[PDB]
């Protein structure tokens, strides 16, 4: 069984922990657990091959910028995440995450992941964003960003409904 | 790996000075108004907004402090009932806190805001202990 180390980064509250817990436990977290540093694991079968997937959960706040790189050594694949209903978190993929990952790991494959997919069709969420003169990020925008930063894949998912969730990690694994 | 817990512990301890910076980001909570609470909760509870910076810093202290008393105080703050919901949960969106604040009456918002002002007084005590541990 191949051991694959996958590190997840992105702005605070984009859904990194929910995405990882929903995948590893098959259930959306029952409550919010702040993340400073953590790691989970899962034994999965991809293309008929057993894999021991090591998942690294990080803190998106800048106050922990000096801590995040401690999770990077020997990383096999990176998941850079942004919330599809937070244009600001999307802009940070370009302004912060892509640069940080590349600065530390210039040759590691990156999967760009749009999170909270279910909210893009959520009436109340759409309404609240409009009051702020904002709109959810569209699939095309995300795809273009993925190409801009050289991501091997652009994937969207919902940790809540689990739509597109399994594919995120199958592809992360297939990228190694 | 049992050594995986050792590394995690080393990392969490390394984060201690960083939680202090996070607590700094929580200072606006001392002057938050009931109107501001309703209006700004989603901002305060996302990114490095005051409520999320508060929850994250407290969790870091609870897990990374080598002083039992500091770990206990951080845990007690995180579990403190704010309007019936643990302080910890106020630092996120899409959950109970977001719903409660949305449907809150003026009186509940006042009660929540006052409890948050009170929390910041306890943060001062916890901070004094952590700054001492760091030095
Ligand atoms: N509707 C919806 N909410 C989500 C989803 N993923 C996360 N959330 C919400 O957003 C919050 C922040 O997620 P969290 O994983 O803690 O953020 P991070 O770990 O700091 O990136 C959670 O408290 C959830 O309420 C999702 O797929 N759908
Ligand atoms: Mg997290
Ligand atoms: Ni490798
Ligand atoms: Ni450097
Ligand atoms: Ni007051």
């Amino acid at each position: 069984p191949q051991a694959i180390k996958c590190v997840v980064v992105g702005d605070g509250a984009v859904g990194k922990t929910c995405l990882l817990i929903s995948y590893t436990t098959n259930a959306f977290p029952g409550e919010y657990i702040p993340t400073v540093f953590d790691n989970y694991s899962a034994n999965v079968m991809v293309d008929g091959k057993p894999v021991n997937l090591g998942l690294w959960d990080t803190a998106g706040q800048e106050d922990y910028d000096r801590l995040r790189p401690l999770s990077y050594p020997q990383t096999d694949v990176f998941l850079i995440c942004f919330s599809l209903v937070s244009p600001a978190s999307f802009e940070n993929v370009r302004a912060k995450w892509y640069p940080e990952v590349r600065h530390h790991c210039p040759n590691t494959p990156i999967i760009l992941v749009g999170t909270k997919l279910d909210l893009r069709d959520d009436k109340d969420t759409i309404e609240k964003l409009k009051e702020k003169k904002l709109t959810p990020i569209t699939y095309p925008q995300g795809l273009a960003m993925a190409k801009e930063i050289g991501a091997v894949k652009y994937l969207e998912c919902s940790a809540l409904t689990q739509r597109g969730l399994k594919t995120v990690f199958d592809e992360a694994i297939r990228a190694v | 790996a049992s050594s995986a817990v050792v590394f995690k512990q080393m990392v969490l301890q390394q984060a201690l000075p960083m939680t202090l910076k996070g607590l700094d980001k929580a200072s606006e909570l001392a002057t938050l108004t009931p109107e501001g609470l309703a209006r700004e909760h989603s901002r305060l509870a996302s990114g490095d907004g005051a409520l999320r910076s508060l929850s994250t810093a407290l969790a870091g202290i609870r897990a990374g402090s080598q002083v039992e008393e500091s770990r206990i105080q951080a845990g007690r703050l995180l579990e403190r009932s704010i309007g019936g919901i643990a302080l910890q949960q106020w630092g996120t969106t899409g959950g109970a806190a977001s719903q409660l604040v949305l449907d809150a009456s003026p009186e509940l918002r006042r009660e929540i805001t006052d409890q948050l002002h009170q929390v910041m007084s306890e943060v001062a005590l916890l901070r004094q202990a952590v700054e001492s541990e760091v030095s």
